[PDB]
């Protein structure tokens, strides 16, 4: 069920334009500190470091914050919304502009913006100013790294038997369910000085716990090898929340974590537990179980698009898609897939707007099996 | 010109994209 | 708000490295050791090992090395902690005062760096002009060796490769090289640079680099003339030079990895290398090549010589004698013998040193005196796996008793000339002194004639010339064996009382009133010589012979009631040879000389319960040695048993003692008895090699355990065991255990050894339903019963096949008056990672055999079990869950928790439940018992390994966690605010330097009601990997206070090895971050301060304010310093 796709435009996000003031990286923090950065509301999205963000701009007071934000550290705050509304917020993120583009178009001020997430924080109070663009004090939330669980207990003299050979060929039955069980029989050889089995401590492992969900993300569907997948355990598993189909409350407890393994373990549990999914205003639909989410695009099933009229609505591109009624033609105006024409879907049962029907324009495609849900209504069981 | 924003429906008339608009809302 | 206090009741024993060299002396060959915080230095004589200094150091030592630079008369030792302190030590000793000087020392650390995943190296030049330290990845650091360099300035090198798996220096080049392997994507390989000072840069190497073995591991480098460097690999050991290159593959290396090395000859024509599995080799190098003068390798032969204990680390003493280091097993003196070849093993162990590392689990057990408990715990690995039994002091095993009204004294006797047996007991009341007789068990009690059957006797002692001299409250009137008549008696001229009575084997120094008689026994008679009189009341009299001649005492020193003072006289004259007024106020009880191993000693005892240890001079006067110890609360006599082939001294009181001397020292053990008053040697025939302990109840009669404070047993399994718990119903201590079985080429599994769970008195194997390649190692994990008397295995269950047994419970649940073996087990399979179904199985041990009550399949891994209120509290996976036991004999579910955690550790304390995983994020739940659902008191996650937990109280959580730490943690559930409720305050931080396996609740010392009880409370002991014993004990707040003030004030009076400053060692550390210690007092710098003089005493305390009900006392004394210490001291 492979077609011949680039997936590289659903990444760089060509439905917006081409003439795109590229810019380059060059922001950080002092970590664990006290800072101050405007919020821009409108906005309901938790987002996660490293995750693209398409945003469009209306509002003449926004354009000037993203405008003094251009003229100043070019970061804002996404903030981090629950289940009550009306700013109930204690977490966020703060997203990086690289992607500057006004365009006053029919004599407003437009301003496109794409931004990436680069660091987390937690709210501790959130100042209203007269300008109508709030400001709210930030204290930024450091990233735990901790060493191999067996680095306290090692035996000195056993201490050259641990840099274990370069990991022979890739995707090999046989290279690895051997040279893995070698590897925690030699890695975690110490485990006899403390009071507990080998396994155990692997299950606390940074490296295997990669192994196991890519393991897991190819049996979603396959991945190019080192298909960008970072090998630091930070990256890894920040892309893994990224991609992974949750809800709004799973996604700021992925968020609030703060160490690496904990991350890996919760998302391998996520996905190792979590089967059925449901939309809301129905909580009765099974639409798109596990087994057939694939990702025709380089960041993973789920990604962010902005739809011609500022609203963001992150999708989930699946193979197939039943109980839905469609309405409307098979527009090709704003495809966020240049190769592919979409159409309005809705839910069959509630009328909730989940979904969208995609067709053929080309030959060396899949021709109108495509749905891209979002998740607006959508959570797991 | 009759189209929803909430969606992306697009409509021919005004009832059944009022409809709709009041279905996104609540 | 902790208040807790840290101490170590047994040092650790491991052997992380060990060096030989001329450290003490140029002439001396010494063994250093190092074990974890401490430095051992031997001298490597004939006999073998002689200890000369025990000196602890603030850190974990992590490289280890002797140097020699030009212009030094004998080796320097460098020394760097695993905190990166590096320092370089002198011995330096002045006669008799030995100090390790600190030549150079500072911190090498960098300020960002990720520490390296080989770890540390330490590497010296062998011409000494340089260090060489690989701390972190991709930088290697060069410590310039000069006498300027007293801060030890270091500088990095940029290393290119940034996995370098062995680097040592080589031997006999023009400018300092390594020659180091390293790994890249295309292999391993072996590259040599040319360091260089001048340029602080790298240079060409002497030789190109070589593509080495895929799995080459360790370098050696090989003294001159040979040169070049040996790569010792898991299937080839090869020898490169450059120009010159060989390599064998020998077949007896590839059964188990080389791990360590150590050169024979300084030459380098001979190595020896050991392995995992602990079996020594013997490289040898043939140096038959010689061209024009020079001489290059021809062969590598490779032999083995046998087995030895898990060598960490060899060393080659002189003569054959080769100290195999060990730090899984006990530590070890072999010998190379040539040509005896007993069964093909040129090894023979000469010595072996105890190891108690590592400890897995431990249980306190009062095994033999109730109240008294003792420590077992599951020491060792592989086949250096056992039990080991600790207990505190010199128990006494009973043999009669017979009951005596308060005796006033007991003296030897033996009416029998030439019998070489004594047979009745000079018992001497406070009116009466009846000599008891006991052939055998008798009871009896034959009067003899020359004694006086109505008189308090004060002496009753042997004398030369087949008479028996008994110097009688009324006079001193002489007896005699064989006619049963008084030869003499010395009545006294003036109708005088004898006061006090102190005799030897031929003199007889006696004082009546304030005048004392010197009266010689003479043949048949009673003949004085002397006589004197005191200015003062005579207290106590001490006239005995010391060491050689045993016919006159050259010295009487005696004292003085109403002066307190000692004054040493000879026997024929009365004049002062030297005088000492030690102590004040109450009389001194009982003055004695000791002689303890060549070392003229004398011991005075005041009335108040403190001995006074001081010197003594064999020819004339004595020395002060003045130092005081409160050895119990009530007057004390001192005898001397000796009963060890050296002197001893029992020192019988409220609290007994035996002074007893290791190598030059004198030390205070504990006799674990209620209270023994009066004490004397007894080689009876009927009971042989005694100790007639006469208290202030009644009299006994038994044997003396040993001469050290600490006695531990071994207990050898040949298999790792895994946790232990004791039921006392059935006095059987359950094991889980694991032996090795590989799988032979016959479809099944073969052992290694014979071991302790096959080679059991009975046995079981797991039957149940309920659900490879050859050569491959599969560990099989049993349950052993194993008696508590003669630690014998009594039964051996084998579980299923793949199989393992994760916790174990002995306890009674419900209404069901047996015991349990509650033991929770998890299927682990090598295709899946984390464990499916698991087990929860009952036994029963009755009437010798192991049944199986009642199995429960889970759906999980249950981590750890605990009683809950006479219910099974287990944790399956990532939830608790609480069973009952019904009268049916099976277990049913009762209340659940869902967790996002692994419930790795389990605790209980009355109704709260304490919950942690490896992650260190503690959770604590309360069970409602009316409504019968967990409750979360509250939480506290943070990211760290978290080793262990406790329940110090009901509000107080105690928890090891990275980088070998301690922290506490406690509620306030007093607060108002709902937010805090749930939130777990940090009140404790401290560096304990050790990774603690096991915390237990109990103590090692006697638990008496006390009425005073003790400052301190609770207690709880914990075990680690290097094998140390330690203590924590909660606090009071003023207590806490003023030993923290006492801990600022040590810091800056005592100077330490490397001087590493107290403050920075004990504080919290973390690959991340540091912070100081709190609510932590570091017991053993407190207790070092009854080690300092009295000077530094005075120095210490000068405004502390200890008064604390009622007064201030800006002085604070010293003496009262020293009995807040002596207390602290003696919990453990
Ligand atoms: N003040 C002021 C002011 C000034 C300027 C304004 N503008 C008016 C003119 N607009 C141009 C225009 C309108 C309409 C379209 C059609 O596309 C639409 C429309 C509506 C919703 C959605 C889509 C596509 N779509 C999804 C489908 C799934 C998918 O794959 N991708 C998507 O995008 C939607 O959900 C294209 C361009 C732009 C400027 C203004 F509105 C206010
Ligand atoms: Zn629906
Ligand atoms: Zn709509």
């Amino acid at each position: 069920n492979i077609i011949n796709f680039d997936t590289s435009l659903p990444t760089s996000h060509t439905y917006l334009g081409a003439d795109m003031e590229e810019f380059h990286g060059r922001t950080l923090h002092d970590d664990d500190s006290c800072q101050v950065i405007p919020v821009l509301p409108q906005v309901m999205m938790i987002l996660i470091p490293g995750q693209t963000l398409p945003l469009q701009l209306f509002h003449p007071q926004e354009v000037s914050m993203v405008r003094n934000l251009i003229q100043k550290d070019r970061t804002f705050a996404v903030l981090a919304y629950s289940n009550v509304q009306e700013r109930e917020a204690q977490f966020g993120t703060t997203a990086e502009i690289y992607a500057y583009r006004e365009e006053q178009d029919f004599g407003i001020e437009i301003v496109k913006v794409k931004a990436i997430g680069r660091q987390r924080f937690k709210v501790l109070e959130l100042r209203t100013q007269s300008d109508g663009i709030q400001q709210a004090k930030v204290q930024i939330l450091p990233e735990c790294v901790l060493p191999s669980t067996m680095s306290a207990v090692q035996l000195e003299s056993l201490n050259k038997c641990q840099i274990f050979p370069s990991k022979p060929v890739s995707r090999e039955d046989q290279c690895s369910y051997k040279w893995w069980q070698k590897y925690q029989k030699r890695k975690f050889h110490c485990a006899n000085l403390t009071s507990w089995p080998r396994w155990l401590y692997s299950l606390y492992d940074a490296e295997t716990l990669m192994d196991r969900i890519k393991k897991q993300l190819r049996e979603w569907d396959e991945n190019l090898k080192d298909d960008s997948l970072p090998s630091n355990p930070i990256d890894f598993s920040y892309r893994v929340a990224a991609c992974l189909p949750i809800d709004d409350v799973l996604r700021i407890q992925l968020l609030k974590i703060g160490s690496a393994i904990q991350r890996l373990r919760c998302e391998l549990d996520i996905m190792n537990k979590c089967t059925s999914l449901c939309c809301k205003q129905c909580q009765e639909t099974e639409i798109t179980t596990k087994n057939e989410i694939f990702s025709l695009s380089l960041c993973g099933p789920m990604a962010a698009y902005v739809n011609p009229h500022g609203y963001v609505h992150e999708t989930l591109t699946v193979y197939k898609a039943c109980n839905l009624n469609l309405i409307g033609r098979p527009s090709t105006e704003h495809s966020w897939f240049p190769g592919y024409a979409w159409t309005v879907a809705q839910c069959k049962i509630c009328a909730s707007h989940i979904g969208w029907k995609f067709t053929a324009t080309k030959k060396d495609m899949s021709p109108q099996k495509f749905w891209g849900l979002t998740r607006s209504a959508l959570l797991p069981t | 010109p009759f189209q929803c924003n909430q969606c992306g429906a697009s409509f021919t008339q005004k009832g059944n994209l009022l409809r709709h608009i009041k279905l996104h809302s609540g | 708000m902790s208040y807790n206090y840290v101490v170590t009741a047994q040092k650790p024993t491991a052997v992380n490295g060990c060096v030989t060299g001329h450290f003490t002396s140029a002439e001396d060959l010494n063994l250093l050791i190092a074990k974890n915080t401490r430095l051992e230095i031997y001298v490597v004589t004939a006999e073998g090992l002689r200890p000369v200094k025990e000196v602890g150091m603030y850190g974990k030592i992590a490289v280890m090395e002797l140097f020699r630079p030009k212009g030094e008369s004998k080796d320097l030792l460098f020394i760097l902690t695993a905190k990166y302190n590096a320092c370089i030590l002198e011995y330096k000793q002045s006669g008799e005062s030995i100090d390790i000087i600190t030549r150079a020392h500072g911190n090498v650390q960098d300020r960002i760096g990720r520490p390296s995943e080989t770890g540390i190296i330490g590497i010296i030049d062998p011409e000494c002009r340089m260090i060489g330290l690989r701390l972190y990845d991709g930088l290697f650091k060069v410590i310039p060796l000069d006498r300027d360099n007293k801060e030890l300035k270091a500088f990095n090198i940029r290393l290119e490769e940034l996995h370098v798996i062995d680097v040592k220096f080589l031997y006999g080049c023009q400018a300092p090289t390594i020659c180091f392997v390293y790994q890249d994507p295309q292999g391993r390989h072996v590259k040599t640079y040319e360091v260089s000072l001048r340029e602080k840069e790298f240079n060409k190497g002497p030789w190109k680099q070589e593509n080495v073995e895929a799995e080459a591991s360790m370098v050696i480098a090989v003294p001159e003339p040979f040169g070049g460097a040996i790569i010792i690999g898991q299937e080839s050991i090869t020898y490169h030079n450059g120009d010159k290159y060989l390599a064998i593959a020998p077949p007896i290396i590839k059964q188990s990895t080389i791990v360590c090395h150590n050169r024979v000859d300084p030459n380098g024509s001979r190595y020896l290398l050991g392995d995992m599995e602990g079996r020594l080799f013997m490289l040898l190098l043939e140096k038959e090549e010689q061209m024009d003068g020079t001489v290059t390798l021809k062969d590598l032969r490779v032999e083995l010589l046998g087995e030895t204990s898990i060598a960490e680390c060899l060393t080659y003493l002189d003569n054959g004698v080769v100290f195999v280091g060990s730090r899984l097993g006990d530590s070890q003196l072999v010998k190379l013998n040539v040509d005896s070849n007993e069964q093909g093993s040129y090894v023979v162990a000469m010595e072996t040193f105890t190891n108690l590392g590592p400890i897995v689990d431990m249980c306190v057990v009062d095994l033999e005196r109730q109240g008294q408990g003792q420590l077992v715990t599951c020491s060792g690995a592989f086949k250096e796996g056992s039990l080991r039994i600790i207990r505190n002091g010199i128990g006494i095993h009973e043999h009669a008793s017979i009951d005596l009204p308060g005796i006033k004294g007991l003296w030897p006797l033996r009416s029998d000339p030439n019998r070489e047996t004594d047979d009745t007991l000079v018992l001497s009341f406070v009116g009466q002194t009846r000599v008891l007789m006991l052939n055998g068990e008798e009871v009896e009690e034959t009067e003899l004639m020359g004694f006086v059957d109505d008189q308090q006797t004060f002496f009753c002692g042997n004398v030369a010339h087949q008479q028996l001299i008994q110097i009688t409250s009324a006079s001193v009137r002489l007896v005699s064996q064989e006619p049963k008549a008084l030869v003499s008696e010395w009545k006294e001229p003036q109708a005088k009382n004898i006061s006090v009575a102190s005799c030897n084997s031929s003199q007889v120094v006696v004082a009546v009133g304030r005048a004392l008689y010197y009266l010689q026994i003479h043949p048949q008679e009673l003949r004085q010589i002397s006589h004197t009189e005191m200015e003062h009341e005579v207290a106590c009299l001490d006239i005995t012979p010391l060491g050689d001649s045993n016919g006159l005492s050259p010295l009487c020193a005696i004292g003085l009631w109403t002066d307190i003072s000692a004054r040493i006289l000879k026997l024929p004259s009365f004049e002062l040879l030297h005088k000492e007024m030690l102590g004040g106020e109450i009389i001194p009880r009982s003055i004695l000389m000791t002689t303890f191993e060549s070392s003229h000693y004398l011991l005075c005892a005041l009335g108040d319960g403190a001995l006074f240890y001081f010197g003594l001079n064999i020819e004339t006067g004595l020395l002060s040695d003045r130092k005081k110890v409160t050895l119990g609360t009530q007057p004390t006599v001192l005898r001397t048993f000796r009963s060890l082939s050296t002197t001893n001294v029992f020192a019988c009181s409220d609290r007994p003692t035996v002074i007893y001397s290791s190598n030059h020292k004198l030390v205070f053990s504990n006799v674990n008895l209620k209270e023994v008053n009066y004490m004397c040697p007894l080689n009876s025939d009927g009971y042989p090699d005694s100790l007639a302990l006469a208290n202030n109840s009644t009299l006994t009669i038994g044997t003396i355990d040993e001469i050290q404070k600490l006695h531990i047993r071994t207990v050898p399994l040949y298999e790792s065991p895994r946790k232990i718990c004791y039921q006392e119903v059935s006095q059987c201590f359950g094991v889980l255990s694991s032996r090795i079985e590989v799988q032979d080429t016959s479809g099944g599994t073969t052992a290694l050894r014979p071991s302790a769970s096959t080679q059991a008195l009975s046995s079981s194997v797991s039957s149940s339903k309920l659900f490879t390649s050859f050569g491959e190692e599969v560990e099989v994990h049993n349950l052993l019963i194993i008696d508590q008397h003669t630690f014998e295995v009594l039964h051996a269950h084998q579980f299923l096949q793949n199989e393992y047994a994760l916790s174990l419970v002995s306890c009674k649940l419900g209404k069901d008056p047996n015991t349990y073996f509650i033991v929770g087990t998890a299927m682990v399979y090598p295709e899946e990672a984390e464990p499916k179904q698991g087990r929860i199985v009952v036994f029963q041990y009755s009437d010798g055999k192991l049944q199986t009550v009642a199995e429960k399949e889970v759906k999980g891994a249950v981590y750890s079990m605990v009683e809950f209120n006479g219910k099974l509290l287990a944790s399956i996976n990532s939830t608790v869950r609480l069973y009952e036991w019904t009268t049916e004999k099976e277990l049913r579910t009762e209340c659940n928790h869902y967790n996002n955690i692994m419930a790795l550790y389990l605790k209980t304390k009355g109704d709260f439940i304490l919950v942690g995983d490896l992650m260190r994020s503690v959770l604590l739940l309360a069970y409602k018992p009316m409504e019968g659902n967990f409750e979360e008191i509250a939480r506290d996650f943070n990211p760290n390994w978290m080793s262990a937990v406790e329940i110090l109280d009901d509000d107080n959580f105690l928890g090891a966690e990275n980088a070998f730490n301690l922290f506490v943690c406690q509620k306030d559930s007093a607060a108002t605010t709902d937010e805090e409720r749930q939130h777990l305050q940090e009140v404790g931080l401290f560096h304990l330097g050790e990774f603690v396996n096991v915390f237990c609740h109990g103590s090692l010392v006697m638990q008496n009601l006390g009425e005073t009880s003790t400052p301190t409370q609770g207690s709880v002991l914990f075990g680690t990997v290097n094998g140390m014993i330690g203590l924590v004990t909660s606090l009071s707040e003023s207590w806490y206070n003023l030993l923290l003030d006492m801990q600022n004030r040590l810091n800056k009076v005592i100077k330490s090895v490397g001087k590493i400053e107290h403050s920075f060692w004990r504080s919290f550390h973390t690959e991340r971050k540091t912070e100081p210690a709190t609510g932590f007092i570091d017991g053993d710098l407190i207790e070092s301060f009854l080690d300092i003089s009295r000077p530094k005493m005075q120095e210490v305390v000068a405004n502390l304010q200890y008064d604390d009900g009622s007064g201030m006392k800006r002085e604070a004394t010293a003496d009262d310093l020293i009995k807040v210490v002596e207390e602290l001291t003696r919990i453990h």
